[PDB]
């Protein structure tokens, strides 16, 4: 769609126990009039469904390790992954829910060395 | 325990239709919605649409209007997605997930395990 919000992600093999940050930019602000910023982060491990890591830009989902943290401005976003483990391997996606259609970034692969 | 259980993988012929299901349990089905996501082999995620069985509200990505039809059966807590006029571009894993309410909670918090569709 010509008017859809476009989300771009950066590209990163990560050494186990080190750290990476993944960044995500949106073509429009994801801060809504209610004061919330509708940006999600997901991890899709190989052969698994995507897992919600962060929602509302900075709220960690239930069950998610505190190794993951989300921050951002409304147009630029970062997922910090501390002490990277084998279970972190997969593709990370950010997604906006501020406007229809909902749209995803193209994904950032993480592989372990 | 919230669970979304999807129907088994399918092989389909070009030009056919298929109907994928997503059975919800462990919560009040009609208090939330169901949303569907496509992943083509080796590729990213795409949002298809959402359905809220209580109000019947739907929203679709224009890309999938008239490819995908979303329905829901409140009597069995099951959401369905029918895909018509199949082509090789429709080969993907299709996921269902929960959709939430105003305030942004419960959006994509639980997912089905995905249904692989292969169009021959
Ligand atoms: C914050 C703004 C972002 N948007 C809104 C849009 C909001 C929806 C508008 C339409 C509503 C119809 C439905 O009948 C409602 N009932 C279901 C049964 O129970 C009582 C409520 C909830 C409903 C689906 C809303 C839920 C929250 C919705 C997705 C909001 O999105 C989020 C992520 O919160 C705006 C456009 C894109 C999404």
């Amino acid at each position: 769609g010509a008017s859809d919000i476009v989300i771009t992600q950066d590209e990163l093999p990560v050494t186990s126990g080190e750290s990476v940050s993944i960044s995500c930019r949106s073509s429009k602000s994801l801060l809504y009039k209610d004061g919330k910023t509708y940006l999600n982060w997901f991890l899709q491990r190989p052969g698994q469904s995507p897992q919600l890591l962060i929602y509302l830009m900075s709220t960690r989902a239930s069950g998610v390790s505190d190794r993951f943290s989300g921050s951002g401005s409304g147009t630029d976003f970062t997922l910090e992954i501390r002490r990277v483990k084998a279970e972190d391997v997969g593709v990370y996606y950010c997604q906006q829910l501020v406007e229809y259609p909902y749209t995803f970034g193209g994904g950032t692969k993480l592989e372990i060395k | 325990q919230v669970q979304l259980q999807q129907s088994g993988a399918e092989l389909a012929r070009p030009g056919a239709s298929v109907k994928l299901s997503c059975k919800a349990s462990g919560y009040t089905f009609t208090s939330y919605g169901i949303t569907w996501v496509k992943q083509r082999p080796g590729q990213g995620l795409e949002w298809i649409g959402e359905i809220y069985p209580r109000s019947t509200y739907t929203s679709y990505n224009e890309k999938f209007k008239g490819k995908a039809t979303l329905t829901a059966d409140k009597s069995s807590s099951t959401a369905y997605m029918e895909l018509r006029s199949l082509t090789s571009e429709d080969s993907a894993v299709y996921f269902c997930a929960r959709a939430g309410n105003w305030g942004g909670e419960n959006f994509f918090d639980y997912w089905g395990q995905g249904t692989t569709l292969t169009v021959s």
